[PDB]
């Protein structure tokens, strides 16, 4: 009942290179409907790519990616193909694909409003071990640190989602090698530190790494 | 807004189009002529002031605006395009839907008729004392 | 083009009071301006359709205002359900929508804390210090690297997140890198934390081994 739209091919370009994206419209029409797609630069506002109109094929790339970008869309199974060719890191960016009806009608007036999940070396993860003078049913820190990683960023998970509270993630820092790092912390009661086990889990997509790391107070 | 105001936009930007030299001369002026025709769209032509919102001819005003935005629509891609040809000869049509929506004569015939009364009434009153005065 | 000029960029305010986001767009726009609430990561969702109206779906306490070039998003009651970087966005034409740059509203001495590195990151050959500031307002402090009572400079670094979901407070880490050559040939490691709203600048130390 519900109109849905699903956002994959996500990955690492090889330099100088393409790579096709796709959209997966589940529950609705693609004819009737021009699909429009938008980016997110990280630590900014918005700022548009390109659209396809599929009632004629159309298509209108943005100023950054005329010339490097190729749309086009399969009307059978509901899918949006968009071709990316000679990027750069700033197209590192979260991608999503966009729904718009047709002139005339309030739903023309209906904008985007359908925005989907996003799209985006291999690193080392290290435990960050709270101190042995944590007070008595106080407050103790611990986490994990991310280093090393081409290109930015990680994501950071604690315990596979069952732990949402008191959570503190960081935006990296560029280290002078051209590669990036940052930390997460967790803010915990001191009493629950000999009962329960606390495990990071990091993943980095373009080096398809997925690294579980438990942490322990030293002794 | 105003109606007649969109108008004041959307005449001098309809004629600019016609030989104009770049793409964005093109672009720029349709950028002018899309977003007054929706705001005039939104508006009442004041000869049918004292009707509904679901009145049959007000939504034949409404969907008469659906026509100009749908023909202002066919030489929106074409302006990507770069094409100085095809925008300007696919857009000859406006024009002719100005001329649709013309929406006069029964408010004109009291403007004739005020300016005699203001004007027969200079002449007979300057008349009597262009005879009478000076015998008096 | 047609440019989109946000006010403000970012703004901080209390819970459940009045405020106000103003637009100015630069030049005519009938009626096409949405504006969008922007969470932290997640799907983007619609606010406001045609500068005035609400979506099918949204709280009643939020509206919005065209009035010619002013396009403005009134927050009557803001909750603590409702902090993000707001968007003003026009859509006239398929090929030329802009956006606006984003209002970013969000709803003590902070805890300090140090994490030594581990041993198979000392196998590796480089010794990463971190000093840890938890729960802290505003977002200057002075944080001080001190090795066996010496001061360093250029080779750390700091990292500060954004203010919070509850409490709009910060959180800092401040790294300090070195070989291992480095970390053997000294024994005390130390940070100094310096705030307005700490009375003393705090140290905190360990010792190696």
């Amino acid at each position: 009942s519900e109109v849905q739209l699903v956002e994959s091919g996500g990955g690492l370009v090889q330099p100088g290179g393409s790579l096709r994206l796709s959209c997966a419209a589940s529950g609705f029409n693609v004819r009737s409907f021009s699909i429009h797609w938008v980016r997110q630069a990280p630590g900014k506002g918005l700022e548009w790519v390109a659209y396809i109109s599929s009632s004629s094929g159309s298509t209108s790339y943005a100023d950054s990616v005329k010339g490097r970008f190729t749309i086009s869309a399969d009307t059978s199974k509901n899918t949006a193909y968009l071709q990316m060719n000679s990027l750069r890191a700033e197209d590192t960016a979260v991608y999503y694909c966009a729904r718009w009806g047709y002139w005339p009608g309030e739903p023309w007036w209906k904008a985007f409003d359908y925005w989907g999940q996003g799209t985006l070396k291999g690193p080392s993860v290290f435990p960050l071990a709270p101190s042995s003078k944590s007070t008595s049913g106080g407050t103790a820190a611990l986490g994990c640190l991310v280093k090393d990683y081409f290109p930015e960023p990680v994501t950071v998970s604690w315990n596979s989602g069952a732990l949402t509270s008191g959570v503190h993630t960081f935006p990296a820092v560029l280290q002078s090698s051209g590669l990036y790092s940052l930390s997460s912390v967790v803010t915990v009661p001191s009493s629950s530190l000999g009962t329960q086990t606390y495990i990071c889990n990091v993943n980095h997509k373009p080096s398809n790494t997925k690294v579980d790391k438990k942490v322990e107070p030293k002794s | 807004a105003d109606l007649e105001d969109n108008w004041e936009t959307l005449n001098d930007n309809l004629k600019v189009i016609e030989k104009a030299d770049n793409a964005a001369q093109v672009k720029d002026a349709l950028t002018k002529m899309r977003a007054a025709a929706l705001d005039a769209q939104k508006a009442t032509p004041p000869k049918l002031e004292d009707k509904s919102p679901d009145s049959p001819e007000m939504k034949d005003f409404r969907h008469g605006f659906d026509i100009l935005v749908g023909q202002i629509d066919d030489a929106l891609k074409l302006a990507n395009e770069g094409k100085v040809k095809e925008a300007q000869a696919a857009a000859e049509q406006l024009k002719t839907t100005r001329n649709a929506y013309i929406q006069d004569w029964k408010y004109v015939a009291m403007v004739i008729d005020r300016i005699f009364l203001w004007m027969f009434i200079i002449v007979c009153l300057l008349g009597t004392v262009g005879l009478f005065l000076p015998p008096w | 083009d047609i440019q989109m000029t946000q006010s403000p960029s970012s703004l901080s305010a209390s819970v459940g009071d009045r405020v106000t986001i103003t637009c100015r767009a630069s030049q005519s726009v009938s009626s096409a301006v949405a504006w969008y609430q922007q969470k932290p990561g997640k799907a983007p969702k619609l606010l406001i359709y045609s500068a005035s109206s609400l979506y099918s779906g949204v709280p009643s306490r939020f509206s919005g205002s065209r009035s010619g070039t002013d396009f403005t998003l009134t927050i009557s009651s803001l909750q603590p359900e409702d902090f993000a970087t707001y968007y003003c966005q026009q859509y006239l034409y398929y090929s030329l929508v802009t956006f606006g740059q984003g209002t970013k509203v969000e709803i003590a001495a902070p805890s300090v804390f140090i994490f030594p590195p581990s041993d198979s990151q000392l196998k590796s050959g480089t010794a990463s210090v971190v000093c840890l500031l938890n729960n802290f307002y505003p977002r200057e402090a002075k944080v001080q690297w001190k090795v066996d009572n010496a001061l360093q400079s250029g080779n750390s670094q700091e990292s500060v997140t954004e203010q919070d979901s509850k409490d709009s407070t910060y959180s800092l880490s401040s790294t300090l890198t070195l070989s291992k050559a480095d970390y053997e040939k000294h024994k005390v490691y130390a940070c100094e934390v310096t705030h307005q709203g700490l009375s003393s600048p705090v140290t905190k130390s360990f010792n190696r081994g």
